[PDB]
RNA sequence: UUCGUUAAAGA
RNA sequence: UUAAAGGAAUUGACGGAAGGGCACCACCAGGAGUGGAGCCUGCGGCUUAAUUUGACUCAACACGGGAAACCUCACCCGGCCCGGACACGGACAGGAUUGACAGAUUGAUAGCUCUUUCUCGAUUCCGUGGGUGGUGGUGCAUGGCCGUUCUUAGUUGGUGGAGCGAUUUGUCUGGUUAAUUCCGAUAACGAACGAGACUCUGGCAUGCUAACUAGUUACGCGACCCCCGAGCGGUAACUUCUUAGAGGGACAAGUGGCGUUCAGCCACCCGAGAUUGAGCAAUAACAGGUCUGUGAUGCCCUUAGAUGUCCGGGGCUGCACGCGCGCUACACUGACUGGCUCAGCGUGUGCCUACCCUACGCCGGCAGGCGCGGGUAACCCGUUGAACCCCAUUCGUGAUGGGGAUCGGGGAUUGCAAUUAUUCCCCAUGAACGAGGAAUUCCCAGUAAGUGCGGGUCAUAAGCUUGCGUUGAUUAAGUCCCUGCCCU
């Protein structure tokens, strides 16, 4: 049994990261890592300009798609006792079993 | 009557922009769909930053 | 630029489509003041054949709503 | 040209419904989606909501393809002309709020 | 059922966040529009309006922002009542930049001449706490070429990353 | 080494 | 006849005036080239019914992400429909407004029109006002955005000196620096915007934090050569390798010299680093470009035989010519054949309206087809088994086997449709080109160049562009002579 918390904001991931784990280790459930994945990035370049004058210049816009990954293996009721956590927007929650 | 023929499932006239329907500039395939003169205006609205 | 269309009138100036009938219809005759005989020929039974009647030709006939066409020699 | 009857009383019951009608630009000349809640697509929608907004009664927005309209308080003492056909009925848009 | 890549659902979302942002300050420009927040969960979508005059937002009986409820859920997929809107008073007037530009559209369209505006909001701005503003208004203003008006006070950093911030 | 003209107004 | 003419003086602006600085978008010492030949792609001139158009020094010329078979398309040719909202009003058909089979005409089975006559039913048809639309015009009316000045370092207020005052000093003789960056001299003192500082990325490291969607040591399952406890790959603990959170770490600190107490340069060491590359980037201008980005818009034209939108072709590609960005070669440091061996960004599915990424087996020589499987992703392609490079053979100074342009035949694939444009493969024809005149572009270290891959349009799809990797130079680290800019 693993969750994933897919995230926006790495500093908000941090936060709900410390969060988690702090109301994880006073269980009796053998709380795995904080699994860091490779962060995945969206570049896309742009023309900067409707029209064609001047020198090419581009830019160049990003983003950073954090992801973490947790193991804690559990039955259902206990997932569901961890799964009522209320959180920043910047996280997104999946469980898979 | 005979509106629409040539039933476009491809090329340069399938792609219709959300945003003005700017079917000349091109339309990139991103999960996305902008002109680029305007997500320049709308990058750091959807969440894309110069850095 | 300073294009300048003119009517160079390949075509004259044409009619469009306009409905014109008699004054009224009577489809229907009526025989020794009560009996009614029929003289158009009606539609088959293709959810069209209710009270819709064909339309008579040399040798076709037409439907008016589904557009059903018989031909006989 | 002619609609069918039950187009016009469909989609205004559509309307009477909920009070928020949505469309989009795509008129049939680049393909033919129908509408997603009715069964005409965008054309006679956009023709029925057309005498709608240019009599004063519903407002028009857009959302960069789509054409969201916008129920009126004029919009329904108006519609009570349409309510000479049911009986006196509150749409769930004023009737109450949870 | 369906599924889509993580790749893609961010930017799919962050369209929407920009759609109904933007359809918002087009349609709610009457009343004072600061911006909107967006909660992810899946009991109940919850929309927050942030803006200054939230007696537009909540209607006479609670009736408009049942219609933006509508207008939402009626086409961005989220039927029997899955969307629901809460709108949020801003105290702070003389904070957002995009609510002092609102009011300035309103007060240039009925009269109110461009000078007395422009020193208006600068006092306003230097009023509400704000260390210092720059009201740049650009157009055509009583003749033919487009005369550019810049009015500046206190303190402004225009270059580096805090800009932003 | 040479390169002419652009009014009336408009802050 | 006129309401000014004029005088010093202040600040801009402008000079075909001077002085001092800065810049590899200037030069020196060089490297790579272009301009020479072929081809690709834009621009001009022709041609055309049309070859749609904007842009013309840097600041236009593979730019409009502009790679067009139809769409894109705005240009010619011919032909449908009104989406003509809405108000008054004509017939209102004793309720007849819109749709079409058969034949002629038209590409068409457009009912476009005609002969023929069935159907839908108060939404109609027509007129008068009004509205809509346009990739129509006007960027020298405009908003926004971009480019350029200018990534150069330059601007402003408070108090106080000078002047009656506009104003001026501060903001400067000099030194240093990428910098109006400081030190200094000082009628100026503390200050502000800008430059730095800020954010991201790269380099170092901890047994700091931790991982079956990433690996390692042993061990077991278990194959293989000698057979001698060894070696090479397949299938209970720790993060060193992979990934990412915080913190550390570099500041010209230490020494010696050059410099006024200075500000700061030079050589060495410890160090991973004696500092990498980007983003943002002021006050203020151009009467720079964009109305062909829009439901951003002012004014003018049209709205029924349309400058609206579709349908079917052609067109932007069209050629005596000139110009620009590029690609390929002119070979032996090389071409061909075979073997060997190494990557890094990043992309990929039932999409908020049409769709992939590809393993495995078989067939075909190849381009390809068939069946089956995984992947909405550190999981599957994939331990991205890339090119260049390295080893062995052939070629032997011959426009040669380098160059592959042009040209004929055939075979595959997308697409409804490929011929006066697709694309790929096989055979064959085998040109100029012998290192390029005048002039000219970029460049100071993982940098130029050689070389391949990924994204953008994509279906077919890169010789363009944006990024990533492999190998990896020469020679400066200085200057105001040429050019451009700034200040006084
Ligand atoms: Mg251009
Ligand atoms: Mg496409
Ligand atoms: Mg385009
Ligand atoms: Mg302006
Ligand atoms: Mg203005
Ligand atoms: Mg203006
Ligand atoms: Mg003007
Ligand atoms: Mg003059
Ligand atoms: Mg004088
Ligand atoms: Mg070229
Ligand atoms: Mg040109
Ligand atoms: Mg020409
Ligand atoms: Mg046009
Ligand atoms: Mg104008
Ligand atoms: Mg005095
Ligand atoms: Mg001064
Ligand atoms: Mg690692
Ligand atoms: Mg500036
Ligand atoms: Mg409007
Ligand atoms: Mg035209
Ligand atoms: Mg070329
Ligand atoms: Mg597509
Ligand atoms: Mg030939
Ligand atoms: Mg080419
Ligand atoms: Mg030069
Ligand atoms: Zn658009």
């Amino acid at each position: 049994i693993r969750i994933t918390l897919t995230s926006r904001n790495v500093k908000s991931l941090e936060k709900v990261c410390a969060d988690l784990i702090r109301g994880a280790k006073e269980k009796n459930l053998k709380v795995k890592g904080p699994v860091r994945m490779p962060t995945k990035t969206l570049r896309i370049t742009t023309r900067k300009t409707p029209c064609g004058e001047g020198s090419k210049t581009w830019d160049r816009f990003q983003m950073r798609i954090h992801k973490r990954l947790i193991d804690l293996h559990s039955p259902s009721e206990i997932v569901k006792q961890i799964t009522s956590i209320s959180i920043e927007p910047g996280v997104e929650v999946e469980v898979t079993i | 009557q005979l509106y629409w023929s040539h039933p476009r499932k491809f090329g340069q006239g399938s792609r219709s922009c959300r945003v003005c329907s700017n079917r000349h500039g091109l339309i990139r395939k991103y999960g996305l769909n902008m002109c680029r003169q305007c997500f320049r205006q709308y990058a750091k609205d959807i969440g894309f930053i110069k850095l | 630029k300073r294009k300048k269309k003119s009517y160079t009138t390949p075509k004259k100036n044409k009619h469009k489509r306009k409905k014109v009938k008699l004054a009224v219809l009577k489809y229907y005759k009526v025989d020794e003041n009560g009996k009614i005989s029929r003289l158009r020929r009606e539609c088959p039974s293709d959810e069209c054949g209710a009270g819709v009647f064909m339309a008579s030709h040399f040798d076709r006939h037409y439907c008016g709503k589904c557009c059903l066409t018989y031909c006989f020699n | 040209m002619l609609m069918p009857k039950k187009n016009r009383i469909a989609i205004y019951e559509l309307l009477f419904k909920e009070g928020v009608m949505v469309a989009k630009k795509d008129v049939h000349m680049p393909k033919h989606p129908e509408l997603a809640d009715k069964n005409v697509p965008n054309l006679h929608v956009m023709k029925a909501m057309q005498s709608l907004k240019s009599r004063g009664y519903v407002k028009e927005q857009f959302a960069w393809r789509h054409f969201y309209w916008y129920l009126t308080n004029e919009g329904i003492q108006y519609l009570r002309d349409y309510l000479h056909l049911p009986p006196e009925i509150v749409p769930a848009t004023l009737r109450r709020s949870r | 059922a369906v599924q889509i890549s993580k790749k893609r659902k961010f930017v799919a979302d962050g369209i929407f966040k920009a759609e109904l942002n933007e359809f918002l300050t087009r349609e709610l420009a009457e009343d004072g529009y600061s911006g909107v927040e967006v909660r992810v969960t899946p009991t109940r979508t919850e929309i927050i309006i942030l803006a200054t005059r939230t007696q537009n937002v909540l209607g006479e009986k609670g009736r408009r922002i049942r219609e933006l409820t509508a207008v939402v859920q009626k086409r961005f997929g989220f039927p029997e009542g899955s969307v629901e809107l809460y709108a949020e008073k801003v105290a702070t007037r003389g904070l957002c930049a995009i609510a002092q530009a609102e009011s300035l559209r309103y007060k240039l369209l009925g009269g109110l001449a461009v000078r007395r505006a422009c020193y208006g909001v600068l006092r306003f701005i230097m009023e509400s706490g704000a260390k210092g503003c720059e009201v740049v208004v650009s157009g055509k203003l009583r003749g033919q070429r487009a005369k550019s008006m810049k009015f500046v006070d206190g303190l402004m950093i225009h270059s580096g990353d805090p800009v932003n911030y």
